[PDB]
RNA sequence: GGAGGUAUGACAA
RNA sequence: CGCGGGGUGGAGCAGUCAGGUAGCUCGUCGGGCUCAUAACCCGAAGGUCGUAGGUUCAAAUCCUGCCCCCGCAA
RNA sequence: GUGGUGGCGAUAGCGAGAAGGAUACACCUGUUCCCAUGCCGAACACAGAAGUUAAGCUUCUUAGCGCCGAUUGUAGUGAAGGGUUUCCCUUUGUGAGAGUAGGACGUCGCCACG
RNA sequence: UGAGUGUUUGUACCACAUGUACAGGAUAGGUAGGAGCCGAUGAGACCGGAACGCUAGUUUCGGAGGAGGCGCUGGUGGGAUACUACCCUUGUGUUAUGAACCCUCUAACCCGCACCACUAAUCGUGGUGGGAGACAGUGUCAGAUGGGCAGUUUGACUGGGGCGGUCGCCUCCUAAAAGGUAACGGAGGCGCCCAAAGGUUCCCUCAGAAUGGUUGGAAAUCAUUCGAAGAGUGUAAAGGCAGAAGGGAGCUUGACUGCGAGACCUACAAGUCGAGCAGGGACGAAAGUCGGGCUUAGUGAUCCGGUGGUUCCGCAUGGAAGG
RNA sequence: AAGCGACUGUUUAUCAAAAACACAGGUCUCUGCAAAAUCGUAAGAUGAAGUAUAGGGGCUGACGCCUGCCCGGUGCUGGAAGGUUAAGAGGAUGGGUUAGCUUCGGCGAAGCUCAGAAUUGAAGCCCCAGUAAACGGCGGCCGUAACUAUAACGGUCCUAAG
RNA sequence: GGUAGCGGAGAAAUUCCAAACGAACUUGGAGAUAGCUGGUUCUCUCCGAAAUAGCUUUAGGGCUAGCCUCGGAAUUGAGAAUGAUGGAGGUAGAGCACUGUUUGGACUAGGGGCCCAUCUCGGGUUACCGAAUUCAGAUAAACUCCGAAUGCCAUUCAUUUA
RNA sequence: GAAGAGACGGAGCCGCAGCGAAAGCGAGUCUGAAUAGGGCGAAUGAGUAUGUAGUCGUAGACCCGAAACCAUGUGAUCUA
RNA sequence: CCUGAGUACGGCGGAACACGAGAAAUUCCGUCGGAAUCCGCGGGGACCAUCCCGCAAGGCUAAAUACUCCCUAGUGACCGA
RNA sequence: UACAUAGCUGAUUAGAGGUAGACGCAGAGAACUGAAACAUCUUAGUACCUGCAGGAAGAGAAAGAAAAUUCGAUUCCCUGA
């Protein structure tokens, strides 16, 4: 239910980043603005 | 074609939907794939076309075609939405649909007046116009009639390559069918065979766990109880080493050390014993995983004085007096059940409409309810239900401790209650709509193909529950055996 | 016309 | 004080694993049949499942305790 | 003298009582605008200056509450010993808490105005 | 371990036929040509049978017949017919092939069957009969069974050992006012949760008691006063917090990337805190805070595999495999 | 007079003479003759220079009266439809390479090579029946009588059977 | 004369197979292995421990650290002790200011009956049981408004030693 | 060449340059976007051949000591 | 025209190569199947292409190397019942 | 069983067997042990047994080693390590 999970960069398709969540709660796919070093700047990172 | 380490769950899931998968089938076998509801049938189907994110692997090489063909614009007309979605000759499709039964002038209408029969049968048209692709067919027969049916088997029979569907339809996929998949309950199995021999197989498992559980239950009962009586033994043993203080000399024991020696060997019996059981109870719990539970169900009826609950008198309906069925008349009564019947198109849904006011087309004769008479519906067109089914059971004023009841003994886990209706699969959003019905407390029951998406054991769980209680109701069927072992009182409406 | 065979009911009065 | 197995209408029992809203048989009560009784037939009553709370949309069921019964020990 | 703003373990505080508004602080009149109230211009915010300082706010009294707090003496205890050794005692040194005597209804500054 | 027959047939040629949506002269296979084309080398067109079949019919077989014909053009339909071929689905056949399977054969193999000879031999080798027979047996490979047999395993702590209990982590006491400190000493918890229960900005302060008030009670909710925490702080206990870490509302995602002086603890492996720098940001007017939560548990080596990326390598070279 | 074993016999050379072993008898089971079983790599041999009234194996153990119920489970025997079931045959396709094309990208014949699908494929397992002198197994609770006790009797649950 | 040890024979006891047979005897691998016991030989001098932590299929074994010894090296002489100074810390003690336990008394919500009144409605009393408040008195390892002596850390502080 | 010393024999060994997984760079290198910071290294410098002693490893490795295991063979003159 | 055929090779099962199937080249054994031959064949550590090197499936071949029951001549910081 | 072959007989030809408790090719092939247990693995292709032998044997004139366009049959020592 509660699972660990890696986001990652829209773009470059790179994860970049670990975290969790749940299921029930936050059922439909995270999204976020995140770094992506990769490009060094500010970036939509979504779950996969 | 190839599954290789498949595992999905949509986002919405806690749990796994398919969890390393791992089978092989070609695009020359004849082939079902069968389950419950809720199972991962049209999600795999979609899998195939790639159109979700799979994880492990997939392997393909052929192009698809998947029914019921995604539409928009349900009020334009058939003939623009089917040109939007696949281009195609007018004329091949006209006799497709000739060789089916219904006249192309459903072409100039819109979409949405079709009945869910010419709606299927146009979509199937649309299937056996296209020469090459490979066919995913979900749920063909249901909204459908005998001849259309008996044509479709005759097609795919014809059928030189292969085909997937998935239908629910026992005898329909024993006609045609040669090989099987079957997404059971916590796994997923492949078989060469008919519906048939699939029943008897899966029963024939389901004896055998049955059996070796109840094996395992009795045999570890036995071992425990041995065990603690080899402890209890050993505990008395324990008890030599001393003596007892209000008698004199019972001490001064000597060899203590052999004494705990034998009481440790007892325990050591015990302790093997109960390691055995424990290895029994290891097996034991590889069991059980592939049953389905079934269920009964309940039914809200509340009858009272009314023993004419419905009258229909010299009724012929139609639209713009192409009057659509002779007339007649009939009569619903308390505790009596009456089957209307007829091809698709043929005015039921019509009928229904009639009854309950909004008919937009031209009426002549009488139809007269009672006073103050409650209806509960179960309609052909329920895509209207939308949204959490805590706001489901206030829109529509129910219980919603009665309506999750009445869902569980239809078969939907209660994994699926934080779903929405919009994500629920079409045999979901059906179980909910017959959940409604039973649930509010009514005394007429107004069934317009309950039983198009929904599973073998919903057939069975219907059909026993309708012939215990026997309440007032009226039935649109196309199972025609369903009707025979309900209903006598069975009428055919017609042209 | 007739012959042989072919479930429970107290005791006494 | 501990370890196992029990507490479901008056009796005996399922349902507990797998939550889906209390049932099988006998018995009791009432009315019928009978000259009358039994059997038989038609009806009803009798339990939120030992108890106080949690979890849940929902608990006899899952969890936590508390109180009784049968074995051992004690 | 009032207002603002800081430091010092409230010894500063809490309560009660008296007086004052010169400027000031305040209440106070409203919602016109910036802005705001899971409702309200009560609070926030804005604008004003009819009225009263009643209250708040200042200054004074009050040792009632709270705070601080000795000295003495004791318990405890480091070290050195003794005894009749789960404890008790002796020498030396330190030394509370409690209970008080008593203090205490403020001290130190900076700035603006009168 | 070879000679056949037959069947189920797979494939491939080659000849055969059969193609009925709806409307429509009507049983319209697609395609182009198509208005010409056929007949004593037996027309028109009748009779009986056969195949298929949607039961309307098509075709053929045989009999009669002895001269004529079919269509165009036009109507419906997407398409109109006759006739030519390119032909295509479907199912009949010939032939060649490939498999599976049953029977038949004998010539391989076999006979602890007889007779003859070597030979005085119940061995054996040959020969002649007979029997079985391409099976068995043997070899290789594979599956099931296999204590018949073999090699091995079968924790520790412990007021002997054994059972019970415990083994990793967090909190308190024990723990003797730094830290540390044992016991099968006393009490409890953890093997997660939160997408806001985080961050920032702004604002707010609780519990209970008294009084009064309708259902409304002992007690819901409203109002005033009392109210220094007697509440709450996701979850145990301790410590701490009302300058809030508690509570509420906006904007977001710093629950960022590379790092990291220096310290604490430490046998080692590990663990903890961390200013500050750089990049790119959030909030806020700005100061400035933000590298998760209130602090301390919510976890486990290496090997081995899996997924994604990579400017790394690539057995002479280029790749690839594989790292 | 009692127990055990029917008996005569055999037995732990060197602590046990026995109620232990055997025994005749009984029963079950296997085996059609190149028997079955066994020794052995195999030849070969025993069985037998025998042939179901013979031989081997298991159990019981003279004689007499008997030998009850259970085939649900574990085995065995037989059966057979269906599913599943290895190697092997089968070879579809997919990667790697590259003649050549390209538009740089990239695509890609033949050949070779690396993995190899569908299909086919026995016994066996899941299944049906039988089998207990085969392995083994053979219950609880509640009431119920005209003194009291007790229960011929009844109810109920389970069992494969009690 | 025959059966020979991964075996034979066994009227079956773990029995016999050349005076010890749960697998003979002998030779070789072989100086098997032994975290286990026993032993390990002349002298003097300098210095001189530990029996503790952690981890360990680990617990009478081992590894690292700790404690010892020897050699080198450098460093604002850090080390040890005593004094002065300043700090952290909540222990013995004491106390009830919180959390629990607890005695007696005043009062009492509330809970008991008895009676009158009963629609069971309102009382009045056993100096009935008694929340809660308050007075006085107590108590604590897992209570603290308080709080030492000692011990600990540190001082380009002092003295003495090394 | 006395069973010698010694001569010849420079193949090879160590050290003088390290850093990084490696490509590769080089008193620098790696990490990193990075002249940042940090790690490892250099400017600080000394090693090598032989002998000798302490210690460790591989060989029985300090001496004795098992029951036992395996592979040949010998034994039915005892006893079954 | 010839230049080593049931051979090389491949599949299955096993071994030896330092190399324990592992990406496993190379060599050998059993079994079954099963090539071409000068524009040819094998190897260069899966494998393909290019290049290079070599030409199996037939045989022999001294020397340097190991060891001493023995014979002769001897030697020892080897023993001395 | 006719041709003959087998068989029998006679002349010929060369093998047997043990050494040297040592060396080396081949066949077959352990375990204790080590891994602090143990099964892969190790001990170890060792010990043992057997066959073939010769003074030596075995290997041996590239379907090679390399990457140099280059070395030129095996074996053995050092080194690589
Ligand atoms: N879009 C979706 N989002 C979330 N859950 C979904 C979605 N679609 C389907 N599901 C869930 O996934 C499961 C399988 O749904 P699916 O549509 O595959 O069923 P199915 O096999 O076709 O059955 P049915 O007989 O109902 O058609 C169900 O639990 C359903 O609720
Ligand atoms: N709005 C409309 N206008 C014209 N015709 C309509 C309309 N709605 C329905 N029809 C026609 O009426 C006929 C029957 O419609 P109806 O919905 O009653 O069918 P039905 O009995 O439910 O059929 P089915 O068995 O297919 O479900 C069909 O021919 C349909 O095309
Ligand atoms: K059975
Ligand atoms: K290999
Ligand atoms: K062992
Ligand atoms: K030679
Ligand atoms: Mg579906
Ligand atoms: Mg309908
Ligand atoms: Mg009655
Ligand atoms: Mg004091
Ligand atoms: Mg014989
Ligand atoms: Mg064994
Ligand atoms: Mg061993
Ligand atoms: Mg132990
Ligand atoms: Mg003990
Ligand atoms: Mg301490
Ligand atoms: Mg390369
Ligand atoms: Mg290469
Ligand atoms: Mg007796
Ligand atoms: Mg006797
Ligand atoms: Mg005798
Ligand atoms: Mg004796
Ligand atoms: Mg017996
Ligand atoms: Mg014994
Ligand atoms: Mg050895
Ligand atoms: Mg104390
Ligand atoms: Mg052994
Ligand atoms: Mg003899
Ligand atoms: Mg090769
Ligand atoms: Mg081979
Ligand atoms: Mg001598
Ligand atoms: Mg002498
Ligand atoms: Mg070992």
């Amino acid at each position: 239910m509660r699972v660990n999970i890696t986001l990652e960069c829209t773009s470059c398709k790179e994860r970049n980043y670990l975290t969790n969540k749940n299921k029930r709660n936050n059922p439909d796919r995270l999204e976020k603005q995140k770094y992506c070093p990769r490009e060094r700047k500010v970036t939509l990172h979504r779950e996969t | 074609i190839e599954l290789k380490q498949l595992s999905f769950a949509y986002d919405n899931q806690e749990a796994l939907l398919f969890d390393q998968a791992n089978i092989t089938m070609d695009t020359n076998w004849k082939l079902g794939l069968i389950g419950r509801n809720g199972r991962g049938k049209t999600t795999l189907l979609r899998l195939l076309q790639k159109q979700l994110d799979y994880q492990g692997e997939i392997l393909h090489q052929v192009d698809f075609v998947y029914f019921p063909q995604t539409v928009a614009e349900e009020q334009q007309l058939t003939y623009y939405v089917l040109q939007e979605v696949t281009s195609f000759e007018q004329w091949k499709l006209e006799r497709e649909l000739t060789l089916l039964n219904v006249d192309p002038e459903v072409l100039w209408r819109p979409f949405s007046s079709l009945s869910g029969g010419e709606k299927t049968k146009v979509l199937l048209g649309l299937l056996f116009i296209e020469e090459n692709a490979f066919p995913l067919i979900d749920q063909p027969t249901n909204h459908l009639d005998l001849a259309g049916r008996q044509q479709v088997a005759e097609y795919l029979k014809k059928k030189k390559h292969g085909f997937i569907l998935v239908s629910h339809d026992r005898a329909f996929v024993d006609e045609v069918v040669d090989h099987i998949l079957a997404i059971e309950k916590s796994q997923l199995t492949l078989y060469q065979g008919n519906f048939s021999i699939y029943e008897e197989q899966k029963k024939l498992r389901d004896a055998f766990e049955l059996a070796e559980n109840e094996k395992i239950k009795k045999e570890v009962n036995r071992l425990k109880e041995t065990a603690r009586k080899k402890a209890e033994w050993s505990m008395n043993r324990e008890g030599d080493k001393y003596g007892n203080a209000k008698e004199k000399g019972s001490g001064a024991i000597f060899d203590t050390g052999a004494i705990g020696a034998r009481a440790a060997r007892v325990m050591k019996r015990s302790k093997h014993i109960q390691q055995r059981a424990e290895t029994q109870l290891a097996e034991k719990e590889k069991l059980l995983k592939d049953l389905e539970y079934i269920d009964s169900l309940s039914m809200d009826y509340q009858p009272t004085h009314h023993k004419t609950l419905l009258t229909v008198e010299e009724l012929r309906l139609g639209y713009e007096k192409n009057w659509l069925f002779a007339p007649i008349s009939f009569s619903i009564n308390a505790g009596e059940i009456v089957g209307i019947t007829g091809k698709n198109g043929s005015g039921k849904s019509s009928l229904i409409q009639y009854l309950l006011d909004n008919f937009s087309g031209d009426s002549e004769g009488e139809a007269t309810l009672a006073h103050q008479l409650t209806i509960s519906y179960v309609r052909q067109d329920y895509e209207d239900n939308q949204g959490t089914l805590s706001e489901f059971a206030e829109k529509n004023q129910l219980d919603y401790t009665q309506f999750l009841n009445n869902l569980r003994k239809l078969g939907m886990e209660r994994a699926v209650f934080t779903n929405r209706i919009e994500q629920m699969s079409m045999g979901q959003r059906k179980k909910v709509e017959v959940a409604k019905s039973l649930s509010q407390s009514a005394e007429l029951y107004i069934w317009d193909q309950p039983l198009n998406y929904l599973d073998v054991f919903n057939h069975q769980q219907l059909e026993a529950l309708i012939l215990s209680v026997k309440p007032a109701m009226l039935v649109i069927e196309h199972d025609a055996h369903f009707m025979k072992k309900i209903t006598d009182k069975k009428i055919v409406l017609k042209s």
